[PDB]
């Protein structure tokens, strides 16, 4: 899983805005910088930038 | 906090 390193608000409906220290499951990592992300928090789903996220544990 | 990146390529 990862772990988010920094809040993010969506800029568009289908981004997923999370906080620091949310965890996120990758669900898609092949289309850009941009992942498909699943929040095991909030049980959202949705685009993120992958460079304010990191592996966890 | 870091740059956003440029959106994904749309798919067609």
């Amino acid at each position: 899983t990862f772990v988010a390193l920094y809040d993010y608000e969506s800029r568009t409906e289908t981004d997923l805005s999370f906080k620091k220290g949310e965890r996120l499951q990758i669900v898609n990592n092949t289309e850009g910088d941009w992942w498909l992300a699943h929040s095991l928090t909030t049980g959202e789903t949705g685009y993120i930038p992958s460079n304010y996220v990191a592996p966890s544990d | 906090a870091p740059p956003l990146p440029p959106r994904n390529r749309p798919r067609l």
